[PDB]
């Protein structure tokens, strides 16, 4: 899972925009792998956190949590460079128990990632459809 | 329409269970295919073969669509529904995995997944000859098997008038005026010759100078409402008896006529009837927009116990007749528990499930083998309701007439007390 | 946001296996919506939430969550599950929120996520 | 009552605007059902909500309740989307008993449907006159 | 927002009825003008009481209130005065900012009318159903 | 009987918060009285019941009895219904002989009062530490 | 809690008088402290004991008894030496959830203390105002 530039393809509403984020470092406080939105600003970069968290005696589960935030520009009409005012945050979490094996992971990783596209969600999220 | 399918409109705009859809619904026939598709995975005899192919060709079932009911009690017990589901053949999904290595160059392996097949249903069968025997011992059990409780029930409601009536003569006793007569049933708890000590007071001698009473009266409300829910679940007897019976499914050819499949299919079909009991009259319309909790019988017995209570000091006399009308008020709404209690609702219903299979792969000497788990997809079960019950019954309503004469009773002597 | 049935296809390590979710009744303790396998016993198995819940005295910042189990049996023996938060203001955009949706699609379908999930290997 | 597009047609001062709420669910923790005018963004859309509550133990009333929100846009010369800056609030609660009958529940709403259009009721909130 | 009689026509399930609520006084302990019945004992019976509250501290936020109130009463076989068995009524609600336009005022106006003649509001209050 | 409002004072560790006991009435039996906090939820409410009895025959000696009750009241209950969920017991009891004097009352009346403010008892009620 | 001198202030009934309290040792018998004054005779002297116990199979709750015995000593007129002839009790109970919190403790303790001070339990205990 060696960090390196991530170009996510088709994205948004139309599937027509791409994304490209360059691989940062790894904070060890944490162990958490970022992923940054090329640009200059640091409050106007598209960001993405990676975190593998392995079991202890606490907790006895695998973890990993991936978190993803955009900035709104919103610039202004002059007077300066443009200030944060919306942020959209993303939060997935999987728990995984210790004895958990490859397959049923990847089954996991797939199924959310096909709840994400279909129809269901995309009115959920988007248009804040209750699910109903 | 406003309502669901399966409810109606009473007199006076009320919720009510439809009965003409509950009990003879509208069947429709059904052909929605759940996998008309199946795929193979692997390779046989050198060949390499994952195409889709569909394997549904025609479906046809009958069933009922979808109801909703409403309690026509206050227990809360829901009245039956009648459900069709009778496939004209049932449906099993097997995703085996075919492979068998012949000799002379002749080798296969690979897996099979959403393919179904289908196969008679033994519809025509009737246990009513073994179900109806099983009732009337059952019944006459029934007395010598409960016959404790619903005595020491009648008991506990007829001691509860007891208390009633005693708490309801020291209230006349308060509204009438009096501090030393005011102690006739003063002197019923101590089990002493109490003396006085000064000039005490109505209100003071009657909000907790009858501790003892407000303590049995909450131990023995509590107890009947113990022994009421049992009562109640005791109105219902349901009874099935299942037994076993084996098929077997005519010849497939997943692939191109490269390998048959045969073997056995362990079915149980069981014979299910429930019978019932209720009232006789207010069954097909009883109000359910108003009716009182069942929280407030406990919130009332621990009332004079709570010692938080400023009303007491502000209108006695209106929240002691309250007292007084809400239990009359809940006493009256489980009294329709016990009147004209005979059969109201039966249903008979027939259910096939599968507990085990077998496999058996037949082509040349026997080459094949097969370590398939095996699902079902379309079970048949059929549930009708019937009114002619074809056998003695057990009519309790003679054995219930005492608790609704008490209950009545009691609710004319609260009623009785005014402010 | 209707209620049907779900056919989730080409899912797995190698993308091949297909799920089919067909809808429950909405939890009206919270309203929540709910989805499970064809069955019949894996119907009581598999699970897939969703909710979205709207600003409130503690929520501002709609918040979208969608929950995810598998058990394992063989007695249910292990369990597997997921959870995603999607936290969006009151004057986000649809283009935003499916900016969003399609990105995190997007890196679950990467390699790096697939690496860090399927073996379970952080970025190093 | 099944929820569906709902289009006000003629409403405003001069009479010549029309109205189109688009069906957005029905909240179940509360039983309420939303509608929505099209378009994008929660902060800045005309809402209309139903809510119908059957006579509870401790009440023995039903009730109806209807409200619709209205959002201003000023949307600003640039700098981002526009900021919500006043909201209009209508708010109507009508009750009966459980022996209510419908003819006088329509009669209740006729009533208060033509108040609504009659000049006392106009001059009353178009130009804030107190009624005198 | 002158007090008169106010004739309201097509009223009721089929629209035909009409009412005649002629002038009260303007109650001065809390400045709220009311209409009634045409009479005579009717006048005394049905109610429509209207109030613009001005800004204030608790009012900021002008607030406009509106009450209609129906009762119906019967004559039991041998009576002679009819009690009233029951009682009708709906309360609606304006509350509108400083800064609000007349404009807006008489679209919010006009949509609440719109909505109680949908066939939505008729169906959930006429029929006491709710919305699904 | 006891009808007199108490207002409390250096509640807590902090010392800064206070409360306020109001009479709820008397319990003409044991002579006992009641008093609890302004609202109206047995949570939120703290009870106070003090008792004093008189020699008659099944004992010599005074008895004064004073239960708290320190319920914590819980906010987030999946509604506006703030429960309990630890009962805070607090039950104090004494014995005096019938020729004690007010004086010997005063003395471990104060003393009580005196070792309760002082770091001793604080250590072992709130800490739970034995006496080391 | 632990040995030591402590300082206690406003004793008997006025905010002059003091009192000092040193310990006597623990008995590892039992485990129930024991603090009193400057002494030979505890007749003569002024006990106070202290105890602590936590979940065990006994109970469940965290259990801290205060007892605190003044017997008073008479020392003529018939008894020579030191005889107690009036006994007071100072039974304080405190019991807690297993998943109670330090605050959830000590408001209890405060609101005991300050409850001595207040005039309710003054004269309820001095005084014996009756509570019929």
């Amino acid at each position: 899972a060696k960090l390196e530039t991530v170009t996510l393809g088709n994205i948004g509403k139309d599937g027509k925009q791409t994304l490209v984020l360059n691989p940062r470092g790894v904070n060890p406080t944490n162990g958490v792998a970022s992923l940054s939105q090329a640009g200059a600003v640091p409050a106007l970069e598209k960001r993405v956190t990676v975190s593998v968290s392995q079991p202890s005696r606490n907790r006895k589960n695998y973890k990993v949590q991936v978190k993803i935030q955009n900035p709104t520009a919103c610039t202004a009409n002059g007077s300066c460079d443009p200030s944060v005012t919306r942020q959209a945050y993303a939060d997935v979490t999987f728990s995984f128990t210790q004895y958990s094996t490859d397959e049923e992971r990847a089954f996991v990783r797939t199924e959310l990632a096909a709840l994400l596209a279909s129809p269901l969600l995309i009115d959920a999220i988007d248009q804040l459809n209750p699910a109903y | 329409p406003k309502l669901p399918r399966g409810l109606r409109f009473g007199a006076d705009n009320e919720i009510l269970n439809d009965f003409q859809e509950l009990w003879f619904p509208d069947l429709f026939i059904e052909s929605s295919d759940t996998h008309p598709w199946y795929t193979l995975k692997g390779r046989v005899l050198n060949a390499h073969l994952d195409d889709r192919l569909p394997n549904v060709g025609g479906r046809q079932v009958r069933r009922t669509p979808h109801r909703v009911t409403v309690p026509i009690a206050s227990s809360g017990l829901r009245p039956v529904t009648t459900v069709q589901y009778d496939p004209a053949a049932l449906s099993f999904l097997l995703n085996a995995r075919v492979d068998w290595d012949f000799g002379n160059g002749d080798s296969a392996n690979l897996v099979i997944n959403d393919f179904l097949f289908r196969t008679f249903a033994p519809k025509e069968f009737d246990f009513s000859n073994s179900l109806v025997p099983r009732y009337t011992q059952a019944f006459s059990a029934f007395n010598a098997k409960y016959g404790t409780m619903i005595g020491e029930g009648l008991e506990t409601i007829k001691y509860l008038g007891l208390l009633l009536r005693r708490l309801r003569e020291g209230y006349r006793a308060v509204k009438r005026g009096d501090l030393r007569a005011l102690r006739r049933v003063i002197q019923s708890y101590h089990n002493g010759k109490w003396k006085p000590a000064t000039a005490g007071n109505l209100w003071l001698e009657f909000r907790y100078g009858l501790m003892p009473l407000f303590y049995d009266i909450r131990d023995v409300m509590l107890d009947w409402q113990n022994r009421h829910d049992k009562i109640q679940r005791l109105l219902r007897f349901s009874v099935g008896h299942g037994e076993d019976y084996v098929v077997e499914f005519d010849n497939l050819y997943p692939a191109v006529a490269y390998f048959k499949l045969k073997g056995e299919i362990t079915l149980e079909r069981r014979h299910r009837h429930g019978i019932s009991y209720a009232n006789r009259e207010g069954y097909a319309v009883f109000d359910n927009g108003s009716l009182r909790p069942v929280s407030d019988w406990k919130e009332l017995a621990t009332a004079f116990i709570n010692p938080h209570e400023v009303a007491w000091e502000l209108t006695p006399y209106s929240f002691v007749v309250d007292w007084f009308l809400n239990v009359g008020d809940i006493l009256a709404q489980q009294g329709q528990l016990y009147h004209n209690i005979d059969i109201v609702d039966g249903f008979d219903r027939r259910d096939i499930r599968l507990k085990s299979f077998t496999i058996k792969g037949e082509r040349n000497g026997r080459p094949v083998n097969v370590s398939a788990s095996l699902s079902a997809v379309d079970l048949f079960y059929s549930r009708l309701h019937t009114s002619n019950l074809p056998f003695a019954t057990l009519d309790l309503d003679t054995t219930f007439s005492s608790f609704k004469h008490v209950l009545d009773s009691i609710f004319l002597l609260t009623q009785r007390v005014k402010r």
